[PDB]
RNA sequence: AAGGAUUGUUGAUUUUGUGGGUGGUGGUGCAGUGAUGCCCGUUCUGGACGCGCGCUACAC
């Protein structure tokens, strides 16, 4: 065994040396060839030769042009069986449930600020607020352009301040209309929260600091109906 | 007849490419595509004797530099021939790793690749092993939808062959936004195998790779066909349905909405 | 973005952002074929000898 491996190691080294020797000769040939690069070209350019498509080729090119003109179809995924959909939706349930237990044991303008949104919705009726906010999301989706995530992300914070803002204002006149808007806005805020919790989270923590600061000076007077609403929304989201 | 000085130098190039594995390629080789008579200069370098490492690098060099029409000749006359030769001569009928890359580098240019590698192969007695190895290259690398749609459309018109079905399936499995006309072409292809006056395709025995391909089409383009077309495919399943795949296809077709 | 995204000079093959599936040139046993049972790459570089007498430290 000792003799065999030594022969094997010797054979491997021997072939390695040959490969290096072949490489050494190999590299030299390029250098000699490269040095003669100009002379070979001077003759070759002198001997350059003096100045129909397949029927298949004509068809293929014609197909590409015809294919460009017509419309393109949306491709759609396989329909999973109800047993598979149930199981996959069911499997997600333990995963989400189990994590919770472990945590338990330890044209359209996008307003970057709250005031900007009011100006856009200043002339609209109260019941139209869900319409305008939804369009802003549609007008500035992430895919449409670069940087839309940030614009939507900030708009998530703007939407939160608006829902608290409406609650502060008087609504006893049109409670039914007011009810139709807060829940509609809150549901939209829930959809936004799924993708932009970072921006909502930062806005949420700032409001807590603002709420505390106003409490230090004003006591119960700072507290408002929206403040109760604000705590409720956090539980929702 | 090239200059004798040129012939000797490029004969020295030929010997280099036999054993070349790494480093910089010879300068006289890197400049071949610029030459008008590259075919003659390429002949003296013995393309059949090119090492697998050379083929990958040469494929990089020529597809980038040559025009679409000339690179097609390079793909067809060299890359395709080397691709077939390696498979037939290998003990396990597998393709070398460096050649396997060269097909991808040729796929960099779709039109030249398709008419230089794909169509000549399927139209020149392609074998199943050739289709499988070639198909995976098309599966893994990105292609435009337009070029892929053109490639898919032609395959349908050709008479049914086992190699053609594999190439059609991978394109369907490639998950493209196929143009409506291409989907309509797909409808006719599968429709032509239904018994009616009809050709032998009605009675020709269908392998599963046809059924899997027809499953992929119904899987991916069920919402992309008209109601009348859907009925025709449903009739095709009833007449030529597979024992197990057939019921699955019927489920997918019936779950789709008309365009 | 063709009045030029990307390529080692080229031309829409790529680049940016947003969504997004798959172990798959797999192997192997069965009846080319099989919705098939079972599992799950490439090139270089290196590989104080023993015995033994005496003496000296180690113990609140």
């Amino acid at each position: 065994k000792a003799e065999v491996m030594k022969e094997v190691i010797a054979k491997s080294k021997f072939y390695k040396q040959e490969r290096q020797k072949a490489q050494g000769i190999m590299e030299d040939q390029i250098d000699n060839l490269d040095d003669n690069f100009e002379d070979v070209m001077s003759e070759l350019m002198m001997t350059q030769p003096k100045k129909p498509k397949t029927d298949l080729d004509k068809e293929y090119d014609i197909k590409v042009k015809e294919l460009q003109l017509d419309k393109r179809a949306a491709p759609s995924d396989r329909t999973k069986t109800e047993e598979e959909k149930n199981a996959e939706a069911e499997e997600k349930k333990r995963e989400l449930e189990q994590q919770r237990l472990d945590r338990m044991n330890g044209s359209i303008s996008c307003p970057r600020t709250h005031d900007a949104l009011l100006d856009q919705v200043k002339k609209l009726d109260l019941d139209d607020h869900p319409k305008i906010v939804k369009n802003i999301i549609k007008a500035y989706q992430p895919k449409l352009a670069e940087g839309n995530k940030e614009k939507l992300g900030k708009f998530t914070a703007v939407l939160l301040r608006h829902i608290i803002f409406l609650s502060n204002q008087n609504y006893l006149k049109n409670v039914q209309s007011f009810k139709r808007t807060q829940n509609a806005l809150i549901s939209i805020l829930k959809s936004l929260s799924e993708k932009y919790n970072r921006e909502l989270s930062e806005e949420c923590r700032d409001y807590i600091n603002e709420m505390q600061a106003r409490y230090k000076k004003n006591h119960f007077d700072a507290l408002s109906n929206g403040d109760l609403v604000f705590f409720s929304i956090i539980g929702i989201l | 007849a090239l200059p004798e000085k040129v012939i000797k130098a490029y004969t020295t190039v030929g010997s280099i490419l036999k054993t070349w594995t790494h480093g910089k390629l010879p300068k006289l080789f890197k400049v071949i595509p610029s030459l008008r008579n590259w075919q003659d200069v390429i002949y003296v370098t013995n393309p059949e004797e090119w090492s697998p490492h050379v083929v990958y690098e040469a494929t990089k060099l020529f597809v980038s530099n040559l025009t679409a029409k000339e690179s097609q000749k390079f793909i067809n006359l060299i890359l395709l021939e080397r691709f077939r030769d390696n498979i037939e001569t290998s003990e396990d009928h597998s393709l070398n790793y460096h050649i396997y890359r060269a097909v991808k580098k040729s796929l960099y240019k779709p039109s030249a690749f398709f008419k230089g590698f794909l169509f000549p192969l399927v139209e020149t007695g392609c074998n199943v092993r050739e289709a499988t190895i070639a198909g995976s290259v098309l599966a893994k690398v990105s292609v435009p939808a337009l070029h892929s749609s053109a490639a898919l459309s032609y395959l349908l018109r050709l008479p049914f062959s086992p190699p053609t079905t594999v190439f059609i399936k991978i394109l369907l499995d490639k998950k493209y936004a196929l143009p409506y006309q291409t989907v309509d072409d797909c409808v006719y292809y599968f429709m032509r195998f239904r018994i009616l006056s009809n050709g032998e395709d009605a009675t020709r025995v269908l392998p599963v790779i046809w059924h899997k391909a027809f499953l992929t089409f119904a899987q991916r383009y069920k919402n992309d066909i008209t109601q009348d077309q859907r009925d025709f495919l449903l009739e095709t399943v009833r007449q030529r349905g597979h024992k197990d795949i057939g019921p699955e296809i019927r489920r997918e077709l019936l779950a789709g909405a008309s365009r």
